[PDB]
């Protein structure tokens, strides 16, 4: 049971980093999905 | 107490429950490296190993002498002790006494027929003694006897019982407390799955916006590199 | 000492599963933080 | 009785050890599987 309460609470940072820099790098992506359609959005600005 | 120290990841009580296939798969793999690791018999954690009878101070040599016979029977279970002689206990018969044996043979066996038969009398006086002892004083020594025998079951009882009562506390909070983790691992393990899903549809439709905004690049310098040719 | 065997037995059979539980330990870490930085490269037709 | 006991303790901890193998295993062949089928497809 000790060895349990040790191995939940390890469990417990291990999955939370996993999913905080999953999350991180979701948020990365939308960075990217933004700077892209700015630059989509200024070429059709320079085109029009 | 253990003296184990070695922490698995195993949560019984929220972890599903492991297929037999797989299982013997797993118990078939771990034969397996326990094949190729060799085994360490100097291991720390394994306890000191059993000493041999002939130099602990427990066991007298009389000792070691009744366990080498009792090994060296070829069945444990059914070695016997040496009886003593009641063939000699039992009631003696009257000796046949020979015309030619000499008067001092004759005296001498007839000595040892009385010395045995005088044994046996005062042997039976002392059991007939004791049956009346146990007709007089015996029910109530039986009846004090089996009632702190059963106490003394009572009490292993009530010891077994105080330990089954923590078996269960124990096994009841940590099935609450275990359930609690496994939804917050239940819930982080399908969000982290989702959010690689997302990602990777986002990056997916990402990589197709930058073909259209490359394409478009590709449509500037094309037209920038007319008209320089065209002026 | 039938016992003592039998533990000494399950003894080795602990500290082979653990050292596989380690092997696989970094094996999960591995293939997960692998899976988690899988990008998207442009998916090029074939021409 | 302290044979006993450790023995119980490695017979638990052995059990828990294998339960630990059956989850890494099912980790271990989603992960793969997974990243099998999406190199093999590509366009998801």
């Amino acid at each position: 049971r000790a060895s349990e309460e040790q191995a939940i609470q390890r469990r417990l940072e291990a999955l939370r980093a996993e999913v905080a820099f999953v999350s991180t790098r979701e948020r990365k992506a939308q960075e990217l999905y933004r700077k892209l359609r700015d630059e989509l959005e200024e070429l059709r600005l320079e085109q029009a | 107490m253990p003296a184990i120290t070695t922490v698995h990841e195993s949560l019984p009580y929220i972890d599903p429950e492991p297929t037999p296939e797989q299982r013997a798969a797993a118990e078939a793999l771990i034969a397996e490296e326990r094949a190729k690791v060799p085994d360490d018999p100097y291991h720390a954690l394994l306890p000191p190993p059993l000493p041999p009878l002939n130099e602990s101070r427990h066991l007298t040599p009389i000792l070691q002498n009744e366990l080498a016979r009792l090994a060296s029977s070829p069945d444990p279970q059914a070695a016997k002790m040496d009886a003593l002689d009641f063939s000699r206990y039992e009631a003696p018969e009257m000796p046949s006494i020979d015309s030619s044996q000499s008067l001092e043979e004759t005296a001498s066996q007839l000595w040892e027929t009385l010395k045995q038969a005088y044994t046996a009398q005062a042997y039976l006086s002392a059991r007939r003694a004791h049956l009346a002892l146990l007709d007089t004083h015996g029910k109530n020594a039986w009846l004090i006897g089996n009632w702190h025998l059963e106490g003394e079951v009572k009490a292993v009882e009530k010891e077994l019982a105080e330990t089954k009562r923590e078996i269960d506390r124990v096994s009841l909070a940590r099935q609450g407390m275990q359930e609690a983790a496994g939804a917050e691992l239940k819930s982080l393990e399908e969000t982290w799955k989702a959010g690689v899903g997302r990602v990777l549809e986002t990056e997916a439709a990402a990589e197709k916006l930058r073909i259209e905004v490359l394409e478009e690049r590709r449509r500037l310098a094309e037209a920038q590199a007319a008209l320089a040719v065209g002026n | 000492a039938r016992v003592r065997e039998e533990l000494a037995t399950a003894l080795y059979q602990h500290d082979a599963a653990v050292r596989v539980i380690a092997r696989l330990t970094r094996e999960r870490d591995e293939a997960r933080e692998a899976l988690a930085r899988l990008t998207v490269t442009g998916a090029a037709p074939a021409a």
